[PDB]
């Protein structure tokens, strides 16, 4: 309301175990999973898509 | 958790290596899993299921 | 109507009969009976000679 | 024999009876009208396509799944 | 437009391939090929299908080679430049019944029977339209319909008068797998076969779609977590204002 | 100084995708811009790939598309991706334009990005129209015929211009080959104009849903909007997947699987769905030239929104009457779309005319009046 | 439209007894449904400011009014991004919805419009 | 009308203290269930009329038009069709 040294209430959001390795590791697991599926999705996409340039079925026949 | 963080996550080089190796595993295992599941839900319908008659 | 080729000399107005939906064209090739909306289109043609036309 | 024949007959006599009767009555009217002379020189010649469509649409609704179950 | 001008809309039949996860029934595809070959192929071509296309779908390599080898195809000219024929190979396309459109129309009272390779995609209704059309010739046209000569009444066909007569009757085909060849059964099999001919990637496409759906859904869920994680300092921001 | 700021090339990228200061309160409707960029990238990738397998000659075109479907590895996917992404491109562009109209993005100081945007929209229409012809099925040919014949309405020279466009006396091989070359080109022109409208925007920055300045409270484009864009990218890719893999032909016309036949006329010749509203507007005017003018005016009239909006406030978030009018305008635009594909029959003929009057009266009468009255209500109502 | 226009037309209405009797109640409901008060804005915070005239009027605001406007805009932006509404004292009460900016913009526009007129004077 | 970081073009700011906490210190899905139910209900309720009124009006117009068109092209609608054309 007036004093700027009285931090507003963040208790509804604060985690108690915020400084722990487990805490960070969980968020990096989510980031990592997302990076993993993006890598696997990119690989699948690139491989299937670029295969159009390999000899078509009529040519292989 | 400290150990896991320190080995696989702390260095980005290691984090990216772990992500890429995981993607390789995922890709191979997911392929096999879907192939089997697809064959079960479409059982007796596919060429592989009737091929033996011919 | 839709774009079949009428069988000539047949019809009911003895010109052309489209067998597809049964539209009858005349000796002028005018539509008389059937689904067809218009008379058989005339191309742009001229008699260069009296013995040859160009279309 | 064709399973459809039985299924179609059953559906016409049963769930689609109102439409069956409409089609029947239409046919009766049109045939009688064709019988009368100077029909060829009439302005409007009635058909029964509409009634037929209503009946067939109904039979198909009551039969489609049953028929494919026995093929 | 009148309903007759549109044609009656076909029922939705429960095809084996209806269903996000469902393939064609390949036994039905094989039976449908036999209906094509013994009935439809008299008037209709299937020009976009090669003998190799049947292999591992409906037939083995050997069966399809045998079908190809029974036919003669135009070879390259001989050494004097005279025409020659050769036996068919797997690479050859299934040959049509007529040499040209003019011959096709002459044999069908002016009508040209369409090529059937894309017919399931080229008509509203797809398999349902093919099945409805083949099985939907009434014994008698509805009272008052005047058919043009050489036209047959079929309510599914727009306008009602089709130049193709009914062709499927109980037992025109003897299936090699012992299935009773009723009108309905043959129409179902050939409609399935034609659907496959229009879209032969169907089975693979739907399986790849399942993989894509799973991966993309997971990525969507994770992207929500990551967005919320990154945005939380902005969403949680608080202010104290002391007017200067 | 950081390299991303010091190096002139890196700094240009930096200014647009990384340090770019954004309002902190953009909602999900600000995500259509990046979806449109994604559609453009997919169309370039799939389109260039199709060009490696497609033959533009009229004797081979339709069959080259069948060869892509049947023989080219993953050809079916590349073709369906290209055809469906054309529809998604229009869904995203209508959403992006609807966002712009609702939130007042056309108002000063953003008149220039909006005006270049209107041209982007015209280029997208032309690009999509020419691409559809390339299949050379029945709808391809008859759609090309009907749409290209609208040029015959140009007085004095119209017929000459049509024959010049076709390269002959009807739609045929010369037309198809030139449409292929221009269809390949137009997406590059479109990318340049898309870049131009962003550079124009960069002077004011993005507007925001409240319509006020964001100079007081800015957020870096990255990481905040990068990660927020990923959500809609994955939502888009889910919709893409459902069409491309499970229903690849839902948005198409079956007649385009019949090869072009100049003799047989299809039952109904309609444009692709995204052009249908402009087709309904054209039908509404009985005169040929009148109808063409009205149809072009329906797009060019977007250029006058900066003038006819008389509001002292940017955007509709706080304007109840404007929000009602906008809702009716949007639904009317959808009804015009539907009327574009009905048969020319009663009572749709008159309904099409009424909806066309409503469409134009939004710009010319209603928006100027409503925005004037709301100005007065804000002033009196807050006294 | 110019603020001058809006203010003059409003004054014509407020003069006419009949007109005010029918317009003032409508304007008050409009403002209630508009809902800008529920984000803690005053009406004048919504006026488009990216114009020379408005930039000049804002520069002429007294420092305190200017600091308070900055806070209302920041606070409203935070409600907008959070999808929340103001509660309690953050809601603008009708008595707090003062036209703090209108006199400044009316003076800026008065000069701008007089300059335009005088640029077109004809010695008689 | 926009500058860049350090000279964005804000009027001078004074007297506002801003506070926030780290993404690692916060629960990103705090209060999600309340938001998903109550917040979405409030936001949707307040905008419902602006969607319902135009959608329902234009759907009604369409429904009437399509039903009339269908009826005009039946046998029963022959006479009314003849007048309409
Ligand atoms: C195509 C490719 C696929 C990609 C998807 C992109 C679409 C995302 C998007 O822009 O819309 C999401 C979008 C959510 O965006 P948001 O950032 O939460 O809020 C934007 C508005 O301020 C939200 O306005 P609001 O805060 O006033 O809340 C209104 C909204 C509720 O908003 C939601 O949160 C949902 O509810 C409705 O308006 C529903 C209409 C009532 C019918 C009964 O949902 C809507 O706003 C839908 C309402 C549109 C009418
Ligand atoms: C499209 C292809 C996607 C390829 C991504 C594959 C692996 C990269 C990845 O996940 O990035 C995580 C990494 C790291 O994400 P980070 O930046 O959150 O992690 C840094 C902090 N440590 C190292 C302690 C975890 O991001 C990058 O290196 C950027 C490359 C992304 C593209
Ligand atoms: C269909 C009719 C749509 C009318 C929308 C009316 C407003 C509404 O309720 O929307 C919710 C929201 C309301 O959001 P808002 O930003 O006005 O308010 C947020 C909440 N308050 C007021 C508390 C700050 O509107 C949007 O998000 C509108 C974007 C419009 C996109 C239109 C796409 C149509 C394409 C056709 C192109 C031509
Ligand atoms: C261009 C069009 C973009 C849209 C892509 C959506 C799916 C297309 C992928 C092709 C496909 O069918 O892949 C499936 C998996 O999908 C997936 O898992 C792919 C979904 C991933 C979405 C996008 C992620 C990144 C893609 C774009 C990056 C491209 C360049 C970056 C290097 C299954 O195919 P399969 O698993 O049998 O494949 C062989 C490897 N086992
Ligand atoms: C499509 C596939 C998704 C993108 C794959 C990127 C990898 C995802 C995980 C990597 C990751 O989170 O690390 C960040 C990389 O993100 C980035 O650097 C990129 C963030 C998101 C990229 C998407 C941008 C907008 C997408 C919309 C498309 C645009 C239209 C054009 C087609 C680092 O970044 P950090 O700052 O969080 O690091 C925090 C500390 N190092
Ligand atoms: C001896 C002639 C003949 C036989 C046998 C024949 N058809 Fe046809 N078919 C035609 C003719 C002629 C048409 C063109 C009819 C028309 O357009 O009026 C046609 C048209 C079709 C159409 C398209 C109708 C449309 O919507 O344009 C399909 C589908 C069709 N046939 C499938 C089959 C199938 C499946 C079989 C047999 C299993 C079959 N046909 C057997 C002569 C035949
Ligand atoms: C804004 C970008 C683009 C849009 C909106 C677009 C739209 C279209 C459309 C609607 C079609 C018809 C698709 C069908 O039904 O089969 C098509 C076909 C085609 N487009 Fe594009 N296109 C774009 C970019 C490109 C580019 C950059 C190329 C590069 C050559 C290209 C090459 C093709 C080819 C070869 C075809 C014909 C083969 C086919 O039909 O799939 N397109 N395009
Ligand atoms: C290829 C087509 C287009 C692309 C890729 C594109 C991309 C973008 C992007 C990335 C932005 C900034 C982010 C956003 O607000 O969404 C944007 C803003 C804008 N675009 Fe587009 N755009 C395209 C077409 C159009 C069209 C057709 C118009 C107008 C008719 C338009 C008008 C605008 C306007 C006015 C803005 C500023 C909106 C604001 O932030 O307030 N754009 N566009
Ligand atoms: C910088 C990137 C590096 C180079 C990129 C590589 C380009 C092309 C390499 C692989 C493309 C062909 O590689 C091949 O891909 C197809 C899928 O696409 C796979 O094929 C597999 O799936 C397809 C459909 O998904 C089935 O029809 C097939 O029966 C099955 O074996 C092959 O198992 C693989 O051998
Ligand atoms: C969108 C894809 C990413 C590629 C970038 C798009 C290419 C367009 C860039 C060329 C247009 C020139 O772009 C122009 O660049 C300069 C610096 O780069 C920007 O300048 C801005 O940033 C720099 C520092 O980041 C400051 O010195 C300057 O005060 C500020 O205005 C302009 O605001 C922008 O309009
Ligand atoms: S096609 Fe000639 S009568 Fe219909």
């Amino acid at each position: 309301g007036k004093s700027t040294y009285k931090i507003p209430d963040f208790t509804p959001y604060l985690k108690k175990d915020r400084n722990t390795d487990a805490n960070r590791l969980f968020s990096y697991f989510m980031i990592g999973s997302f990076g993993m599926l993006s890598a696997a999705g990119a690989k699948a996409t690139v491989q299937d898509f670029l295969s159009n340039m390999s000899a078509s079925a009529d040519v292989l026949a | 958790a400290t150990t896991f963080y320190n080995v696989f996550v702390k260095r980005n080089s290691a984090f990216v290596a772990t992500i890429l190796a995981s993607a390789f595993v995922f890709d191979m295992t997911f392929e096999t899993a879907i192939d089997n599941f697809w064959d079960r839900i479409n059982a007796g319908k596919q060429w592989k299921d009737i091929r033996h008659k011919y | 109507h839709l774009g079949c080729v009428p069988i000539g000399e047949a019809g009911d107005f003895g010109g052309w009969f489209c067998p597809c939906h049964g539209s009858h064209y005349d000796i002028s090739g005018r539509i008389r009976r059937g689904p067809a909306p218009l008379n058989l289109e005339i191309p742009e043609y001229d008699f260069a000679d009296a013995e040859t036309l160009v279309i | 024999p064709d399973p459809a024949i039985a299924l179609h007959e059953a559906a016409a006599e049963g769930p689609c009876h109102d439409f069956k009767h409409h089609f029947d009555e239409c046919v009766e009217r049109v045939t009688k009208a064709q019988e009368a002379e100077d029909y060829d020189h009439a302005e409007y010649k009635e058909d029964c396509v509409e009634e037929f469509f209503h009946l067939q649409h109904c039979i198909n609704d009551n039969t489609a799944d049953k028929l494919f179950r026995v093929l | 437009m009148t309903a007759a001008e549109h044609g009656l809309h076909p029922a939705e039949y429960p095809w084996p391939q209806n269903g996000m996860l469902s393939t064609f029934d390949h036994a039905s595809l094989r039976r449908g090929y036999q209906v094509y070959k013994e009935v439809c192929a008299a008037c209709h071509s299937l020009d976009r299908i090669a003998w190799r296309n049947l292999v591992g779908v409906t037939h083995t390599t050997d069966e399809a080679k045998a079908f190809a080898e029974e036919l003669e195809y135009d070879d390259e000219p001989d050494d004097e430049g005279n025409p020659r024929k050769r036996p068919g190979k797997l690479a050859d396309y299934i040959p049509g019944p007529y040499p040209n459109e003019q011959a096709a129309r002459a044999a069908n009272q002016g009508a040209l029977p369409p090529d059937l390779s894309l017919i399931a995609k080229a008509r509203h209704g797809g398999a349902d339209y093919i099945f409805a059309l083949l099985t939907g010739y009434p014994d008698e046209p509805p009272a008052g319909v005047v058919l043009a000569p050489g036209m047959n009444y079929n309510p599914y066909f727009p306008g009602g008068g089709i130049g193709m007569a009914r062709t499927l009757f109980d037992g025109v085909v003897e299936y090699e797998d012992g299935t009773p060849a009723t009108t309905s059964q043959m129409a179902k099999d050939v409609a399935a076969f034609l659907t496959w001919a229009a879209e032969p990637e169907h089975d693979e496409r739907k399986k790849l779609g399942l993989k894509a759906i799973i991966v993309i859904s997971a990525m969507l869920g994770l992207s929500v977590y990551i967005k919320k994680f990154k945005w939380s300092p902005i969403k949680n921001r608080k202010f104290i204002y002391n007017p200067p | 100084m950081a390299l991303r700021k010091k190096n002139s090339l890196l700094n240009m990228a930096n200014s647009y995708v990384l340090d770019s200061p954004q309002p902190s309160n953009l909602n999900y409707f600000w995500n259509f811009g990046s979806l449109l960029a994604l559609c453009l990238v997919i169309q370039l990738a799939t389109g260039i790939t199709l060009a490696m397998h497609y033959t533009s000659h009229a004797s081979l075109a339709f069959d080259s598309v069948e060869h892509i479907m049947r023989d080219v590895n993953f050809g079916w996917f590349i073709r369906y991706a290209h055809a469906n992404t054309a529809s998604f491109f229009f869904i995203c562009i209508y959403a992006h334009m609807g966002r712009n109209i609702y939130y007042g993005s056309y108002k000063t100081p953003r008149v220039l990005p909006w005006s270049i945007g209107v041209i982007i929209f015209l280029l997208l229409i032309i690009t999509a129209f020419m691409g559809y012809v390339l299949v050379f099925g029945q709808m391809s040919l008859w759609g090309a015929t009907v749409i290209c014949n609208l040029v015959s309405a140009i007085p004095w020279l119209g017929e000459d211009i049509v024959h010049f466009l076709w390269g002959g006396f009807s739609v045929g091989n010369p037309t198809l080959q030139r449409f292929f070359a221009l269809h390949y080109l137009m997406p590059f022109v479109l990318a340049v104009f898309a870049l131009l409208h962003l550079i124009a925007l960069h002077t004011a920055g993005s507007s925001n849903p409240l319509g006020i300045t964001s100079n007081v409270d800015k957020l870096s484009m990255h990481p905040y909007y990068s990660f927020k864009d990923l959500i809609t990218v994955f939502a888009f890719l889910l919709m893409f997947t459902l069409f491309v893999f499970f229903s690849p032909d839902k948005l198409g016309h079956p007649d385009n699987y019949i090869p072009a036949n100049p003799m047989v006329t299809p039952a109904s010749i309609v444009p692709e769905w995204y052009l249908l509203p402009f087709y309904a507007i054209l039908r509404a005017i009985p005169d040929k030239l009148g109808g063409v003018i009205a149809m072009v005016a329906a797009i060019l009239i977007l250029l006058i929104l900066p003038i006819v909006d008389r509001s002292i406030i940017r955007g509709n978030a706080f304007k109840p009457i404007s929000k009602l009018l906008f809702g009716f305008f949007i639904c009317n635009f959808l009804l015009l779309g539907v009327l574009g594909q009905v048969h020319i029959e009663p009572p749709f003929i008159v309904l099409g005319q009424i909806c066309t009057i409503f469409y134009f009266s939004y710009f010319l009468i209603l928006l100027p009046m409503v925005s004037t009255i709301e100005n007065i209500f804000f002033y009196i109502g807050s006294l | 439209a110019s603020i001058t226009s809006v203010v003059k037309t409003s004054e014509l209405i407020l003069k006419s007894p009949l007109l005010s009797k029918i317009v003032v109640p409508l304007a008050k409901t409009y403002v209630k449904f508009s809902g800008y008060r529920q984000l803690g804005f005053k009406m004048n915070d919504l006026i488009i400011e990216e114009t020379p005239n408005m930039q000049l009027a804002l520069r002429r605001l007294p420092p305190t009014e200017s600091y308070d406007r900055v806070y209302r805009l920041i606070r409203a932006t935070q409600f907008s991004l959070s999808h929340k509404l103001a509660t309690g004292n953050d809601i603008t009460k009708p008595e707090e919805d003062d036209h703090y900016l209108i006199p400044y913009i009316l003076d800026v526009e008065a000069e701008a419009f007089e300059k335009d007129a005088l640029d077109n004077l004809e010695v008689v | 009308y926009m500058g860049w970081w350090g000279h964005m073009g804000s009027p001078p700011q004074k007297g506002i203290a801003g506070y926030t906490i780290s993404p690692f210190a916060a629960r990103p899905f705090a209060g999600v269930v309340h938001a998903a139910i109550f917040n979405t209900f409030r936001r949707t309720k307040n905008q419902a009329l602006f969607v319902i009124l135009p959608v329902s009006f234009f759907y009604y117009v369409w429904t009437q038009a399509s039903e009339k068109n269908e009826w005009l092209y039946t046998k029963a609608g022959r006479h009314e069709l003849a007048k309409a054309l």
